[PDB]
């Protein structure tokens, strides 16, 4: 992922 | 004209260049993306403006210009394709057999494919090319690997 | 902020598609904020 789980 | 069927990048810019924050699907005059991509902000399409029409934070979905139109469902058995539109790269198809998210509200197909933040909203397809959901709301397992739900709305 | 859309492609299945990824069966919860987590 990578903006967290978004 | 400004709502022709297709897959689109969702971009932002101010007084400099542009950044890709997500992806979405134009179908039947309605633009479909994930809530976390736009937060319900209005979208420019050429010279026109698209305004949010429906959305839901819990589902992480939003539609513009009209109600959610995508209703195809993963059949639970067949391989699917992520039509990934990564920032800075051309659209590409990746075929996979989904796993599942087992939840108290039912089983949701889930694709173990890891693409950057701005790929959020890329469509996931069945073999007829129908959009069975959007990529980019997921989980991270113990080893850090990412799995996205196949997130579908209700028509 | 000018948030805008631009075409990226036609929506089609591609018979020449690379096949990849595993197929996990995960126990998952969804909260009211739209965040999934593992149970």
């Amino acid at each position: 992922k990578g903006x967290x789980k978004k | 004209g400004e709502t022709t069927d297709g897959v689109y990048r969702v971009m932002t810019r101010r007084l400099l260049g542009s950044t890709q924050v997500g992806v979405g699907v134009m179908q039947e005059g309605v633009f479909h993306t994930m809530w976390h991509v736009t937060k319900g902000a209005a979208l420019r399409s050429g010279e026109g403006r698209l305004d949010p029409y429906w959305g839901d934070v819990k589902q992480d979905l939003v539609s513009y210009c009209g109600p959610w139109k995508l209703d195809a469902a993963w059949d639970g058995l067949s391989e699917v394709q992520l039509l990934a539109v990564p920032p800075g790269e051309r659209a590409k198809n990746i075929q996979t057999l989904p796993g599942i998210f087992k939840t108290k509200d039912g089983d949701i197909g889930a694709v173990a494919l890891d693409y950057p933040a701005g790929t959020s909203g890329s469509p996931i397809l069945d073999k007829c090319g129908r959009v069975i959901g959007l990529y980019g709301n997921g989980v991270v397992i113990k080893n850090g690997s990412y799995v996205s739900a196949i997130t579908q709305g209700k028509r | 902020v000018d948030m805008y859309i631009e075409r990226a492609g036609d929506i089609t299945w591609e018979k020449d598609a690379e096949v990849t990824g595993n197929s996990p069966r995960l126990d998952v919860a969804l909260d009211e904020s739209g965040d999934f987590s593992l149970v």
